C-alpha cells in the first residue's frame, strides 16, 4: 500500500543488491509480491515474484543466478537481491504483490500485480 | 419447439395491478429465466422486469424501480408481471421473452430469444 | 446505466440507401452491445449481440459493426419488408435491459 | 380543541410507597425487595398529553380522568383504557384506533370490569400479567402536600397477560417512574405502614436498613462493600497470523477440472470469514452447512475449499441432497455441512461468444458417485451393446469440454464456484477467527478488564523477567498476578480492582443525621 | 506471448474519444489480460483489470476495448488525467507488461 | 521412563526451576514435601 523502497541505489560493476521494500500495513503473510524490471525505455522486465507467505519464487531467467529475491518477514521489508550489476545493469525495478500467481501455492489466481513497489532507482552509474 | 404461451390482451385500469402469465410450454423454462417485456405503446420500447426464479432474489424493471413486483411461478406453469400501483402508462403490448439470459442447452436456434405473444394493456 | 440511447436516432433510408446505423449510448459499452429491430404485429427481434454476430435469422442485411463508443449496425442492402424500427437493448452483464428509441429504416 | 400546558421537574420525596403483598403484619420493620419509586427523585410535573413510555410502573400522582394503558397507540394491541367519571370507577379493554387525542366523548377486544383539589395518586405497576393498581385518594391540604408519608394500598389485580409500554391521561400528572429497590418498611401495631427507609438512598439510610432499625446508636457501622469497573480491552494471543486459502478461491483465475474437485487442506490460519460477507451479489451464498454466519467465529479444522468450473444446469445439483445431473455423475455433495459453498455465474470469465468448449466434464461417467469425494477418477461409462471395454461404440467419455456459450441460459452459462467442507473430529481445529486488538492495552486506570486468559481487575505494565516461553504468572496461591501481552512483548502484571467495607460514622440519629464514610 | 501497445505517441487532445491499441497475439481471454496505469515515471496503478473494464479509481472518460490480439483502448474524450502511461497487462502466459503508448498533447 | 511423581518445585525470584523434591523418594524428602519447604527443623512430623 506503501510498499516501501529503496532509492538511487548505488551498487558497482561486480556487486550485489539488496533492494529494500517495506511490506506496507497488510497482512504480509497473506500475499505475495512480485517485481517487475523497468529498464529506462524498455517498459519492465519481468523480475520475478517472492511468496510472502513460504517464498516461493519465480525468478527470471535473465537473472537466473542473479536475481535472488529475498525477504525480511520480519520487518517486512521485501529484499529482491540481484548480482551482475553494472552500469548497463543500472535500471531501476519496482515492487507488486503478486496475485496473478496467487501466492501460497506459486499458481495463477484472479486478479494483476497488486499494488507496488515505491521504486528501487538502482544507480549502478560508471 | 418452444413458444412460451403467454396470457392474452386486456386492459388494466389505475391504482391496481395489471395481471399476465408467460405460461409454461413443454418443460423448458427451469434455465429460462423469465424476464419481462414491456414494449411502450408505439413511442418505444421497455423490459417489464421479469423475476429471477433461477435460484434467488429477483430482478426489477429500471423502468419503473420499486413497484414492480414482477414474481414468477415457474413450477406452476405460469409466470407473472405482477405491477402493482399501475395508473395508464402502461398502454403497451408487454412481450414474454426468452431474455438473453435464457437459453437452452437444447434449442439454440431459438437462441436467447424464445418470444412470446403480447398482451394489450391499455387504460 | 449507461441508460442506452442511439445516436443516430431516425436515420431514414429506402432500399440499399448505404446505411449507417449507431447505438452510441451515454458511454462506452464495449462487448456488451444488442442491436434490436422490432417486426411490427408481433414480439421483437434481437439480430446482433455486442458489436457483431448476427443471430441465426434476421438476414444479414441488417448487419452489425464497429467498435468503440459507437458501435454500427448498418444495413448493406435492404428490401421494402426491411422497415424495422432500430430501438437497441444493451445486455449488460448483470441483467439492465435498456432499449432504444427506434432508428426505423424505411421505404417511400 | 387542543388544551395543553406546561411541564417541570420536581423531587419526589419520601412518597410512593404502597403495601407489596396483601399480609398484615404487626410493629414489624419489614425489609422488602419490591419495585418502589426511590426516595427523593425526580417525577414529572406535567401541567398536555404526551406518549409517556411504561419503565416498569408509575408513580402516577394528579391533582384536578382516565388512562390509556397499551403498548402501541391504536386499534390493534389491546390498549387498556381506565376511566373514572363518577358513575362507576370502571374501565375499558378495548382498542379504539386512535382515540382523537382525548375523550371519544372499539374493537373485537376484551372483557370489562366495574367498581385541582387534591392528591388522587396511583401507583400502576404491571408485573407478567396482572396489571395492578395501588392507588390512595388522599385529599390533602392543597399544594401544602406533595409529599408526607402516605401509603397506597392495593385495588385490583386484572389478570391480564399483556404487554404495556405506553400510557396517558385525558382531562396533577406528575408521572414518575418504579425502580428494583429495596425499602424497609415500619408496620405500626394497627397494621399501617407508618415511614419508610430507601435503603440505598444514602449513607445513614443504608445503615438502619442493615440494623434493621429507624435509630441507630453512635458508632462505627460496617454496612456494606464497593466495588466495580467496566472498560473491555480484549488484546488477543495472535498478532499477524497467515489468513488462509480465502480470498484465493473466491478470487482464482483458473479453476480445475470438475471432478477434479480442488479441494485443498486451507491452511494454518486467521481465516477469520468476514471478507466472505463483503462481497458483491454471489447469486448463491446460501450456506449450504450451519448457518451463513458464524463460520468466522467457529473454529474447525479446515474447511477442505474445492475449486471447480461448471455452468448453471450442473450447479442446480451442487448442495446437499439436490443430486442432479452433474451431482449425478460427476459432483455430489453430503447430507449437510459442504462448508458454505458459494456459487456464482462466470460469464465474462469462462467463456467468449465464439461458445467456449474448454473445461472437460463427465456426464455419462458411469452413475452417481457418492457424496463428496474426489473425483480425478473419471471412470469411463458403462454404455453397454458390447463387452470390451464397456463403453457403447467405443470411448463413451466421461469428457465433456462443457460446452457452453453466453448467449444460453446461465443453466449453461460459465460457472466458477467454491466449495467449502469443515473438519473438527480430531488433533484441535487449526483455522478460527479471534478478534484482535482493543486498544493500547490500558495500563493503569482499573480498565484493561481482560488480557488472553480472562481476567477482571486494574490490569499495567510490571517488572518480571518471565522466561522467554513463560507467559503468565501465578502467586503462591494460584491467582494470576502477571501475564505478557500476546501481540508485544509487555509482561504485565495485573492487579485486583479494589475492595473494601464502606463503614459508616454516626453520632447517632437522636443527636443528629450527618454521617462520615 | 507479446503485447504491442501501437499507439505509442496517440496525440490527440482532451475531449475526443480516440484508440489505443495495445494489440496482444494470442486469442487471450480478458479475464487474464489487464492495464496499468503509471504516472509518467512512477509505479503502475491498476488501470484496468479485465482489460476493458472499469474499477474504482478510473474515471467515465478513460476509455477502451478489446479481444484477440488487436486490443484496442478506444479512450474516450481525454484529460491531463488520462495523460499518465499506461501499461496493458497479460495475466496470462508469464506476465509481459506493455512499454508504449501514451496519449500526447499539442 | 518417566512416572507419575509428585514433586516439590522451587522457583527462585526470576521464575526459574532452582531444586526439586521428589516427594516419594525417601522419608526425609517426604517430610519436606508435607511441610512445603526445602529445610525442616529439628522435631518429629507426622508424613503419611
Amino acid at each position: 500500500v506503501q510498499l516501501v523502497q529503496s532509492g538511487a541505489e548505488v551498487k558497482k560493476p561486480g556487486a550485489s543488491v539488496k533492494v529494500s521494500c517495506k511490506a506496507s500495513g497488510y497482512p504480509f503473510t497473506s500475499y505475495g509480491i512480485s517485481w517487475v524490471r523497468q529498464a529506462p525505455g524498455q517498459g519492465l522486465e519481468w523480475m520475478g515474484w517472492i511468496s510472502t507467505y513460504n517464498g516461493n519464487t519465480n525468478y527470471a531467467q535473465k537473472f537466473q543466478g542473479r536475481v535472488t529475491m529475498t525477504t525480511d518477514t520480519s520487518t517486512t521489508t521485501g529484499y529482491m537481491e540481484l548480482r551482475r550489476l553494472r552500469s548497463d545493469d543500472t535500471a531501476v525495478y519496482y515492487c507488486a504483490r503478486d496475485y496473478t500467481r496467487g501466492a501460497w501455492f506459486g499458481e495463477s489466481l484472479i486478479g494483476g500485480f497488486d499494488n507496488w513497489g515505491q521504486g528501487t532507482l538502482v544507480t549502478v552509474s560508471s | 419447439q418452444v413458444q412460451l404461451v403467454q396470457s392474452g390482451a386486456e386492459v388494466k385500469k389505475p391504482g391496481s395491478s395489471v395481471k399476465v402469465s408467460c405460461k409454461a410450454s413443454g418443460g423448458t423454462f427451469r434455465s429460462h429465466v423469465i424476464s419481462w417485456v414491456r414494449q411502450a405503446p408505439g413511442q418505444g420500447l421497455e423490459w417489464m422486469g421479469g423475476f429471477i426464479p433461477l435460484f434467488g432474489t429477483t430482478i426489477y424493471a429500471q423502468a419503473f424501480q420499486g413497484r414492480v413486483m414482477i414474481s414468477a411461478d415457474e413450477s406452476t406453469s405460469t409466470a407473472y408481471m405482477e405491477l402493482s400501483s399501475l395508473r395508464s402508462e402502461d398502454t403497451a403490448v408487454y412481450f414474454c421473452a426468452r431474455l438473453f439470459p435464457n437459453g437452452d442447452p437444447n434449442s439454440p436456434e431459438d437462441g436467447f430469444d424464445i418470444w412470446g405473444q403480447g398482451t394489450l394493456v391499455t387504460v | 446505466d449507461i441508460q442506452m440511447t442511439q445516436s443516430p436516432s431516425s436515420l431514414s433510408a429506402s432500399v440499399g440507401d448505404r446505411v449507417t446505423i449507431t447505438c452510441q449510448a451515454s458511454q462506452d459499452i464495449g462487448n456488451y452491445l444488442n442491436w434490436y429491430q422490432q417486426k411490427p404485429g408481433k414480439a421483437p427481434k434481437l439480430l446482433i449481440y455486442d458489436a457483431s454476430h448476427l443471430e441465426t435469422g434476421v438476414p444479414s442485411r441488417f448487419s452489425g459493426s464497429g467498435s468503440g463508443t459507437d458501435f454500427t449496425f448498418t444495413i448493406s442492402s435492404l428490401q421494402p419488408e426491411d422497415i424495422a424500427t432500430y430501438y437497441c437493448q444493451r445486455y449488460d452483464d448483470l441483467p439492465s435491459y435498456t432499449f432504444g428509441q427506434g432508428t426505423k429504416v424505411e421505404i417511400k | 380543541n387542543l388544551i395543553t400546558t406546561t411541564q417541570s421537574y420536581t423531587n419526589s420525596f419520601t412518597r410512593g410507597v404502597y403495601y407489596p403483598d396483601k399480609v398484615f403484619r404487626s410493629s414489624v420493620l419489614h425489609l422488602t425487595q419490591d419495585l418502589f419509586l426511590p426516595f427523593f427523585s425526580n417525577v414529572t410535573w406535567f401541567h398536555d398529553n404526551p406518549v409517556l413510555p411504561f419503565n416498569d410502573g408509575v408513580y402516577f400522582a394528579s391533582t384536578e380522568r382516565g388512562w390509556i394503558f397499551g403498548t402501541t397507540l391504536d386499534s390493534k394491541t389491546q390498549s387498556l383504557l381506565i376511566v373514572n367519571n363518577a358513575t362507576n370507577v370502571f374501565i375499558k379493554v378495548c382498542e379504539f384506533q386512535f382515540c382523537n387525542d382525548p375523550f371519544l366523548d372499539a374493537n373485537n377486544c376484551t372483557f370489562e370490569y366495574v367498581s385541582f383539589k387534591n392528591l388522587r395518586e396511583f401507583v400502576f405497576k404491571n408485573i407478567d400479567g396482572y396489571f395492578k393498581i395501588y392507588s390512595k385518594h388522599t385529599p390533602i391540604i392543597g399544594r401544602d402536600f406533595p409529599q408526607g408519608f402516605s401509603a397506597l394500598e392495593p385495588l385490583v389485580d386484572l389478570p391480564i397477560g399483556i404487554n404495556i409500554t405506553r400510557f396517558q391521561t385525558l382531562l396533577d400528572y406528575y408521572v414518575g417512574y418504579l425502580q428494583p429497590r429495596t425499602f424497609l418498611l415500619k408496620y405500626n401495631e394497627n397494621g399501617t405502614i407508618t415511614d419508610a427507609v430507601d435503603c440505598a438512598l444514602d449513607p445513614l439510610s443504608e445503615t438502619k436498613c442493615t440494623l434493621k432499625s429507624f435509630t441507630v446508636e453512635k458508632g462505627i457501622y460496617q454496612t456494606s462493600n464497593f466495588r466495580v469497573q467496566p472498560t473491555e480491552s480484549i488484546v488477543r494471543f495472535p498478532n499477524v497470523t497467515n489468513l488462509c486459502p480465502f480470498h484465493e478461491v473466491f478470487n482464482a483465475t483458473r479453476f480445475a477440472s470438475v471432478y477434479a474437485w480442488n479441494r485443498t487442506r486451507i491452511s494454518n490460519c486467521v481465516a477469520d470469514y468476514s471478507v466472505l460477507y463483503n462481497f458483491a451479489p454471489f447469486f448463491a451464498f446460501k450456506c449450504y452447512g450451519v448457518s451463513p454466519t458464524k463460520l468466522n467465529d467457529l473454529c474447525f479444522t479446515n474447511v477442505y475449499a474445492d475449486s471447480f468450473v461448471i455452468k448453471g444446469n450442473e450447479v442446480s445439483q451442487i448442495a446437499p441432497g439436490q443430486t442432479g445431473n452433474i451431482a449425478d455423475y460427476n459432483y455430489k455433495l453430503p447430507d449437510d455441512f459442504t462448508g458454505c459453498v458459494i456459487a456464482w455465474n462466470s460469464n465474462k470469465l469462462d467463456s467468449k461468444h465464439s461458445g467456449n468448449y474448454d473445461y472437460w466434464y463427465r456426464l455419462f461417467r458411469k452413475s452417481k458417485l457418492k457424496p463428496f469425494e474426489r473425483d480425478i477418477s473419471t471412470e469411463i461409462y458403462q454404455a453397454g451393446n458390447k463387452p470390451c471395454k464397456g463403453k457403447g461404440p467405443n470411448c463413451y467419455f466421461p469428457l465433456q469440454s462443457y460446452g457452453f456459450r453466453p448467449t444460453y441460459g446461465v443453466g449453461h452459462q460459465p460457472y466458477r464456484v467454491v466449495v467449502l467442507s469443515f473438519e473438527l473430529l480430531h488433533a484441535p481445529a487449526t483455522v478460527c477467527g479471534p478478534k484482535k486488538s482493543t486498544n493500547l492495552v490500558k495500563n493503569k486506570c482499573v480498565n484493561f478488564n481482560f488480557n488472553g486468559l480472562t481476567g477482571t481487575g486494574v490490569l499495567t505494565k510490571s517488572n518480571k523477567k518471565f522466561l522467554p516461553f513463560q507467559q503468565f504468572g501465578r502467586d503462591i496461591v494460584d491467582t494470576t498476578d502477571a501475564v505478557r501481552d500476546p501481540q508485544t512483548l509487555e509482561i504485565l502484571d495485573i492487579t485486583p480492582c479494589s475492595f473494601g467495607g464502606v463503614s459508616v460514622i454516626t453520632p447517632g440519629t437522636n443527636t443528629s443525621n450527618q454521617v462520615a464514610v | 506471448i507479446v503485447l504491442t501497445q501501437s499507439p505509442g505517441t496517440l496525440s490527440l487532445s482532451p475531449g475526443e474519444r480516440a484508440t489505443l491499441s495495445c494489440r496482444a497475439s494470442q486469442t487471450v481471454s480478458s479475464t487474464s489480460l489487464a492495464w496499468y496505469q503509471q504516472k509518467p515515471g512512477q509505479a503502475p496503478r491498476l488501470l484496468i483489470y479485465g482489460a476493458s473494464s472499469r474499477a474504482t479509481g478510473i474515471p467515465d472518460r478513460f476509455s477502451g476495448s478489446g479481444s484477440g490480439t488487436d486490443f484496442t483502448l478506444t479512450i474516450s474524450r481525454l484529460e491531463p488525467e488520462d495523460f499518465a502511461v499506461y501499461y496493458c497487462q497479460q495475466h496470462d502466459t508469464s506476465l509481459t507488461f506493455g512499454g508504449g503508448t501514451k496519449v500526447e498533447i499539442k
